[PDB]
């Protein structure tokens, strides 16, 4: 029954496309297909590049009318009179423009400030919002002021004549909500969260590493308003001042290259940088220094009242009987950060499940402390 | 010709203006490792060198009999023995004895050199240790001699840990799972050493 | 036995064999029929309701159901049987609902009879339920709930324009025998409910929108949005003052519109509203004359009382030469009669119908005006006129748009109607049209309240191998559960055809189902359809999106409105369509809503769907294929309105607050899932209800 | 009849479509690669041929099955998409076998019982019961750590558990992730995670490493950088994304006091599972199953050998029997005697000890 319909669907699309390919075939054509994953009522006529792929390159200029710009190993051929209109923007090549190398060839579109080819994680908006707040409370308050507020109300900052920082720093243990906090603002702030793992950027062969740093920044510039999330930069973050001793130079080159882009001629833009370190101490003075790093946002030993808010979050899912109060126990319990506070609770539900009861009890809670006290000490 | 007629890894003739298989030629193999030397016939025998006499029966009884005849063991209620280690003074004639054994056993002698499995090329080393096991299974029965941990001196290096033992250790773990998912083997591991101090705690 | 295979084996076996014969055999006679009955109460006791319910399906008598029970709740057994009916067999008749309706009443579960009564509501049912009520409480509770949205007692106050269903109340009032009161009657045909809605709209407000501004296109959008936003309370002063600068600037359809917008602010005031409009209506400019007529119609909506006889004006135009003015008066007149059939309105329309209008006035849209009224009661006169116009094909082939409308008109007159449609079907099948073949499935579906059948789905593939086939699908999903799964399947076929007409029709069909619960996945597929080739398809899509979010004001509704906003200038038409949306969004104010599903009875509303359907094909001229139609159809959106609010009246003109559990409102605002702390003593109901616990809680 | 009607125009239309594809399909068909996906109806392609031609895609193949860097078929002079290539290589990642439902069960070991309930409650139990996790509102632990002198019951228990749990088991050798090559090691851990995600739900058995033992107080060092570079990415994967069941982790280490608390992270791992030492009674239990398999005799004194034993786990025990069994086999008898048991018990005792005693605390 379905089958008849499916056959009719191929056939109708086929006849219209055959006519279009016959036509497109004449005069040749660019890189070889259409992929849609936007809308067809918004179509670009600037396409990203850093090299010029050419396939024909038909154009209008007086000194010749089908001028080409390559740099490729075989056919690196170029314009016959320098700097005369060639690519037709991104006609017959889809990234034809100009070569980074240069041969005094025309630039309708630049070889820098483009997304180009990449290896990237861009991660569309999260879903999380408040999940360990209580001692993560301070960290929230400041992060909104730094990241969100400039994008929400920029016009205000200009009247005053103040410009906001470009980077903030995160430290303390990950997966305690140090980590959550960066995603939680990413979802609220509505700007693309771009996740680069510094350790990945590290490569087997030199110069490549610099190349990567550069590529990231060109993309970053184009899109204006974005967040670069650096996962535990210490691999190519500082430790280091020793000036080589055998490929401690290669990692240092990447670290120095990043500085160039930051301190350089670029300016901030709407670009925000979140850095992630273990203990901030590791990192070098150049990475610390103002005119790139200014605010360092911290974590902390959570006050008692705080613990309760986290427990309060947890208690909506967890079947309870409220006639007992967790805060009294919590004063007696070891002082520990947010992650252990959720974990003891999580342990508590299991004992119930064995007991063959569906509601929490005072009894469950007593048990959890003995295991947990043991677990840090292994 | 039809597609049932082809069997993978055949050299073939393709036309150049019609691009159909006119004929199929004979077959072809590939060295994925930077040194392939498999011996299906031996370089040793019993009377290869003399004075081995006390030892011949002892190794024989350990290795040959379970592979040749699995049924007697199965009946008695014992599990197959996984791998054998030989230790003694350097490369006196020890290696030869292994190759004599593969001939008698009527299997392939596969010498894998441990350090030839690791590459400065990206990912190729990790793939290499695992990849070999699958090959042996098609080849089965087989002898895997870990080469380069003691030799006569036909092939460089006597001893090595952390990359002759470490790759060999991996083999022991692959086999442990194998032992859980089957009950008859035909893959033997041969280790050769002189040293008792090349042996890890895990070993 | 008493609860094993054994008992069920015997009873079912005796039943099935006997029934077929059309005889009393050896296998059963009257004491043998009693032996079948004995197995049903044992299973009830055991609470093996699954066995009991199937036996009730097989015996094929609902007399047996009553016999079983003379103790315990009637109501619990019946609901389990009603669910079991839709699932396992796919039932074909509307009998099964009607039979079901009586059994609830005995125990006094009149709210369930009311839950079920709405949709597929026949002239017989409303009366059957009423006869059974002889309790003061139940009597008053129906009067509020029927008051909310009539369709056989309309929202008429005092003008009789029907073929009698209002007279049950008159007769019972003289000497009370089912407890029809003089007071009760106000609730029953609404003055006081209509008044209360109006007050809520008036209080809550929502300020002005736009400025005077420049340019024709921008002026029109602004005046149009202003009129929806400011749908209640007199702030009309701002338009009238500057009526030179603002109103006049617009030309073509737009000047008519500009004038009409004052009617929108005036909406619900019969007296002051119509009268103020009348000054501009006689004399002034020819545009101002038409634009007024439209404005009288919008004010008049959702009631039959008047202060400007529309019939008088419409009559005059047939006599004179005013062809342009006449078109508009009929749309006006269509709003004014508001869903009430009357032979007079039908007579008046008929000579204008009779003539071919396609280039005499650049429209023959008049079928939509005829349609909106023709939802509510089926009479002989109406039926006969529609059949004949289609039969001719003298206006059903001229423009292709008209060709969908006259057939569609038949279905709209036959919506929710019982046994009376069988007569028509035979007549339809004999004349041949490309349209009528789709129509066979469509006549059944409007009357029955859906029919999904595998054979029905397949018949549809063969004819394909056009608007009218596609709209019908939307009905079947709205109806039964099995009808829903089959619809999804039916729409799969449509997506496979790339054919341009087929492509255009489908987003509308989705839009019609998904406005009763807005949902995120149906909206993404319509957004894709918007972005594919051809302008006409893209227009139909952007409109569909606008409809689908319509429900709880600025909720999920905000995300869907934003979604329209991104493609507000991929056509100049798009820009207009999107401004219209902003108007529609602030129109409700949380007193009224658009959502065929309300949670006062927890079911769909027959009228609400009908309102939304007429606007749906051709809102504007610039929409779809441009064969010369109108923009007027847009005013039609008022019809669809349903109030969803919690207001309690503990007598029926004396409110008393109730404590609200699911909040703390009994005037203004809205409540999701209304519940009371003190709920009726046994005719337990939410929405507009009497509380017979009569609580002294105050806000 | 409804079917017939659809059928009459259809049959030809059905053939016509097949003729139309065959025109494209016409030999040869060159493989090439899609460089990147440019969503405004474009894409970057690298051709090793020469010509490229921007075409509309066929309706069998869509762009939703096109991924960046994919291999696709191009014609050699009209360079159009017939189809995407369906021939993909071997997982190139570090040593893995995947196995659905292994032979072994956990009824063979005995006297270890408590530990067996611990893994049970964590891994097995949520699969068995949805709604028990809903009431509580939480996940069973993501991962556990099994710690003891190398697999005498650690290893046993894992094999057993995969059969029970009825999902894909993947066992990875962790040492093998270590490479002395800058790129290789990180690429492997990221491929290991990639492979998990496809096969989900899945069980990850991590065989012990040296590299989880070292963190120092630097976060990277001028020493062997790679082992910590790798260690970090293990963490990032874990503290980035929590599974209730999509990935279940079994971790194994000889000693857990080597490990780092960073590595544990409470609220992923909450369970630490400890195999007790050899306890006297247990030795007899484990043994009774091993002898059953083998021939047995009426001159065997089961207790006497167990009594003579002290501080020996199941593996040596499994081993003693196997050794003895070989001696018997040489004699060509299937009868077992005391004597056999004595020589084997002596060999294993000879080899383990050369120490001096710390007893006599009385």
């Amino acid at each position: 029954i379905k089958q008849v319909e499916d056959d009719i669907q191929q056939l109708l699309k086929k006849i219209n496309e055959l006519t279009g390919i016959k036509e497109s075939d004449t005069g040749l054509a660019p890189p070889a297909l259409w992929d849609l994953a936007a809308d067809k009522q918004t179509l670009q006529s600037e396409q990203p590049l850093q090299v010029a792929r050419c396939t024909k390159i038909i154009n209008a200029d007086s000194e010749d009318p089908k001028y080409i710009i390559n740099v490729k190993q075989f056919a690196k051929f170029v314009v016959d009179l320098s700097d005369q209109v060639a690519p037709t923007d991104i006609e017959e090549g889809m990234r034809v423009g100009v070569d980074r190398n240069k041969y005094q060839i025309h630039i309708p579109l630049p070889p820098k400030i483009d997304p180009t080819v990449t290896m990237m994680q861009v991660e569309e908006k999260p879903d999380v919002t408040y999940s360990d707040v209580g001692g993560c409370k301070e960290q929230i308050e400041k992060l909104r002021e730094v990241v969100e507020t400039p994008l929400l109300h920029p016009e205000r900052f200009v009247n005053l004549g103040i410009e906001p920082p470009k980077g903030v720093l995160l430290f303390g243990p990950p997966g305690t909500g140090k980590t959550l906090c960066a995603r939680a603002v990413a979802n609220r702030t509505d700007a693309c969260f771009i996740r680069v793992i510094g350790s990945e950027l590290v490569q087997k062969y030199v110069g490549e590493g610099a190349r990567m740093v550069r590529e990231l920044f060109e993309m970053a510039r184009t899109k204006k308003a974005c967040l670069i999330f650096f996962d535990e930069i210490d691999a190519i973050g500082g430790a280091r001042f020793d000036d080589g001793a055998g490929g401690d130079n290669e990692v240092q080159r990447t670290m120095l290259e990043l500085i160039n882009q930051l301190d350089g001629f670029d300016p901030r833009g709407n670009i925000k940088v979140l850095m992630a370190t273990n203990r901030p101490d590791t990192l070098d003075p150049a990475l610390m220094r103002p005119g790139r790093l200014d605010r360092k946002i911290e974590f902390s030993l959570p006050d008692l009242e705080g613990r309760t808010h986290i427990f309060k979050i947890h208690a909506r899912s967890m079947s309870v009987e409220r006639d007992i109060r967790f805060e009294l126990l919590a004063r007696l319990c070891p002082n520990s950060t947010g992650a252990e506070i959720r974990s003891v609770c999580t342990e508590a539900g299991m004992f119930a499940i064995r007991a063959r009861r569906k509601i929490a009890t005072e009894k469950d809670f007593l048990e959890a402390v003995n295991k947990v006290i043991k677990s840090y000490a292994k | 010709i039809d597609i049932n007629d082809v069997t993978p890894n055949c050299r073939v003739a393709l036309r150049n203006d019609s691009y159909t298989l006119h004929k199929i030629l004979p077959n072809k193999v590939d060295p994925l490792v930077s040194l392939m030397m498999v011996e299906k016939v031996p370089d040793s025998t019993y009377e290869m060198i003399g004075g081995l006499d006390k030892q011949i029966k002892e190794i024989k009884e350990v290795i040959e009999l379970p592979v040749k005849h699995p049924e007697l063991f199965e009946a008695l209620g014992i599990a197959q023995p996984k791998g054998v280690l030989l230790y003694g003074p350097p490369g006196t004639g020890k290696t030869l004895l292994a190759r004599a054994v593969a001939h008698h056993t009527d299997c392939t002698f596969i010498r894998v050199s441990g350090s030839e499995l690791v590459q400065k090329f990206i990912g190729e080393g990790a793939r290499m240790v695992r990849e070999l096991f699958v090959m042996a299974r098609e080849h089965a029965p087989s002898i895997i001699f870990m080469d380069e941990i003691d030799s006569i001196g036909s092939s460089r290096l006597e001893g090595g840990s952390g990359g002759d033992s470490e790759v060999q250790r991996t083999m022991l773990e692959l086999l442990n799972q194998l032992d859980g998912f089957e009950a008859t083997k035909n893959i033997k591991v041969i280790m050769a050493t002189n040293r008792i101090d090349i042996l890890d705690s895990a070993l | 036995s008493w609860g094993h295979e054994y008992v069920r084996h015997l009873a079912g076996e005796v039943a099935k064999e006997w029934q077929e014969l059309d005889d009393a055999e050896k296998v059963q006679r009257e004491p043998l029929l009693t032996l079948v009955k004995e197995i049903v109460p044992y299973n009830m006791a055991h609470n093996a309701e699954h066995e009991a319910c199937d036996l009730l399906m097989e015996i094929e008598q609902v007399d047996m159901l009553e016999k079983d029970i003379d103790e315990n709740a009637y109501a619990k057994v019946c609901l389990y049987l009603t669910s079991c009916v839709n699932y396992v067999p796919e039932p074909e008749n509307s009998a099964l609902l009607r039979c079901a309706l009586g059994v609830f009443r005995k125990f006094s579960r009149f709210p369930e009879a009311l839950r079920l009564a709405l949709m597929l509501n026949d002239m017989e049912l409303v009366e059957d339920i009423f006869t059974s009520c002889k309790d003061v409480v139940v009597q008053k509770q129906m009067a509020f709930m029927l008051g909310r949205h009539g369709v056989f007692l309309e929202l008429s106050e005092d003008v009789e324009e029907y073929e009698d269903l209002t007279e049950i109340m008159s007769n019972v009032q003289l000497n009370s025998n089912f407890l029809a009161l003089a007071r009760e009657l106000d609730i029953m045909e609404p003055k006081v409910p209509d008044d209360i809605y109006k007050t809520h709209l008036e209080n809550n407000r929502f300020g002005g929108s736009g400025s005077q501004v420049d340019s024709a296109r921008m002026n029109l959008a602004s005046s149009f949005v202003n009129g929806f936003v400011n749908a209640a309370f007199g702030q009309d002063k701002l338009l009238t003052d500057d009526g030179n600068k603002w109103l006049y600037k617009n030309k073509d359809h737009g000047m008519l519109s500009a004038a009409a917008s004052l009617g929108m602010i005036l909406l619900w005031d019969v007296d002051g509203g119509l009268t103020q409009i009348d000054k501009y209506l006689y004399s002034s400019e020819d545009y101002i004359k038409s634009g007024a007529l439209l404005a009288c119609g919008i004010v008049n909506s959702g009631v039959r009382n008047e202060c400007d006889p529309a019939l008088a004006l419409l009559s005059d135009y047939v006599l004179h030469n005013s062809n342009t003015m006449r078109l508009g008066s009929i749309f006006g007149l269509g709003l004014a009669y508001a869903g009430s059939n009357r032979e007079d309105v039908l007579t008046l329309l008929l000579p204008v119908m009779g003539d071919s209008k396609s280039s005499m006035e650049v429209a023959g849209v008049t079928a939509l005006a005829c349609g909106m009224i023709a939802v509510g009661s089926c009479n002989g006169d109406v039926t006969s006129t529609i059949l004949q116009t289609i039969m001719e094909k003298s206006e059903t082939e001229l423009k292709d748009t008209y060709a969908r409308w006259l057939p569609l008109g038949l279905g709209l007159n036959h919506l929710g109607k019982g046994e009376a449609i069988e007569a028509i079907l035979a007549a339809l099948e004999v004349v041949s049209e490309p349209f009528r073949s789709f129509a066979n499935t469509l006549v059944d579906v409007c009357a029955y309240a859906g029919s999904g059948n595998v054979l029905k789905v397949q018949q549809l593939l063969h004819i394909c191998s056009q608007g009218v086939a596609v709209l019908g699908i939307a009905l079947i999903a709205m109806g039964e559960e099995i009808g829903a799964e089959m619809a999804l399947r039916t729409f799969g076929h449509l997506l496979r055809y790339g054919e341009p007409t087929l492509r255009r029709a489908v987003p509308l069909a989705l839009a019609l189902i998904s406005v009763s619960n807005p949902r995120l996945n149906i909206l993404d597929t319509l957004s894709k359809f918007s972005h594919d080739a051809d302008p006409e398809v893209s227009y139909n899509s952007i409109f569909a999106m606008g409809m689908v979010g319509s429900g709880t004001n600025n909720a999920r509704l905000a995300a869907m409105l934003r979604q329209l906003a991104q493609y507000h200038a991929k056509d100049p038409n798009n820009l207009f369509m999107v401004r219209l949306a902003q108007g529609l969004t602030h129109l409700g104010k949380g007193t009224l809503t658009l959502c065929p599903y309300h949670s006062d009875r927890q079911l769909m509303s027959q009228v609400a769907v009908a309102g939304l359907l007429t606007v749906l094909v051709s809102f504007l001229d610039v929409r779809n294929i441009i064969l010369g139609k109108s923009h007027y159809v847009l005013y039609g959106l008022v019809a669809a309105m349903q109030p969803r609010m919690l207001v309690t009246f503990d007598e029926e003109l004396r409110p008393l607050p109730v404590s609200v559990r699911v909040v703390l409102l009994a005037h203004g605002e809205r409540a999701e899932l209304a519940t009371e702390e003190f709920l009726p003593v046994t005719p337990i109901l939410e929405g507009f209800v009497i509380l017979r616990k009569n609580p002294n809680y105050d806000l | 009849i409804r079917n017939q009607e659809q059928m009459k125009p259809l049959e030809e239309k059905q053939e016509e479509e097949r003729s139309k594809v065959d025109d494209l399909r016409g030999t040869p068909m060159s493989v090439g690669t899609l460089e990147e996906i440019i969503d405004d109806n474009h894409a970057i392609v690298s051709t090793s041929v020469g010509s490229e031609h921007y075409v509309s895609i066929l309706s069998f193949v869509d762009k939703d099955l096109l991924e960046p860097g994919c291999s696709v078929l191009l014609n050699h002079k009209v360079h159009a998409v017939i189809g995407v290539l369906m021939d993909d290589t071997d997982p190139l990642v570090t040593v893995m076998k995947v196995e659905k439902a292994p032979q072994e069960t956990y009824a063979d070991i005995g006297g270890l019982d408590n530990q067996i309930q611990e893994i049970k409650e964590s891994v097995e139990l949520p699969l068995t019961h949805p709604e028990y996790y809903e009431e509580m509102g939480i996940k069973p632990p993501k991962g556990v750590i099994l710690y003891g002198p190398p697999g005498t019951g650690k290893t046993l228990l894992a094999k057993a558990v995969a059969n029970q749990t009825s999902a894909t088991f993947l066992r990875v050798v962790g040492s093998e992730l270590i490479q002395k090559y800058l790129g290789d090691g990180p690429k492997l851990v990221r491929e290991l995670f990639r492979v998990a995600e496809e096969h989900a739900p899945s069980i990850v058995f991590i065989d012990e490493i040296d590299a989880i033992g070292t963190k120092r107080y630097d976060s990277n060092s001028g020493g062997e950088r790679e082992i910590q570079r790798t260690m970090l990415e293990l963490l990032n994967q874990l503290d980035g994304f929590d599974s209730r069941g999509d990935v279940k982790v079994i971790m194994a280490t000889n000693r857990i006091e080597t490990l780092d608390p960073a590595l544990i992270r409470p609220g992923r791992i909450d369970r630490k599972i400890e195999f007790p030492l050899p306890d006297e009674k247990t030795k007899k239990r484990i043994f009774q199953i091993h002898t059953s398999r083998m021939t047995l005799a009426d001159d065997v004194t089961l207790d006497d050998l167990i009594m003579a034993k002290d501080d020996l786990s199941g593996a040596d025990i499994k081993a003693i029997c196997t050794e003895a069994g070989l001696m018997a086999l040489r004699e060509r008898r299937m009868k077992v005697t005391n004597e056999d048991f004595k020589k084997s018990k002596e060999n294993v005792l000879y080899k383990k000890q050369e120490g001096t005693p710390e007893g006599l605390y009385l």
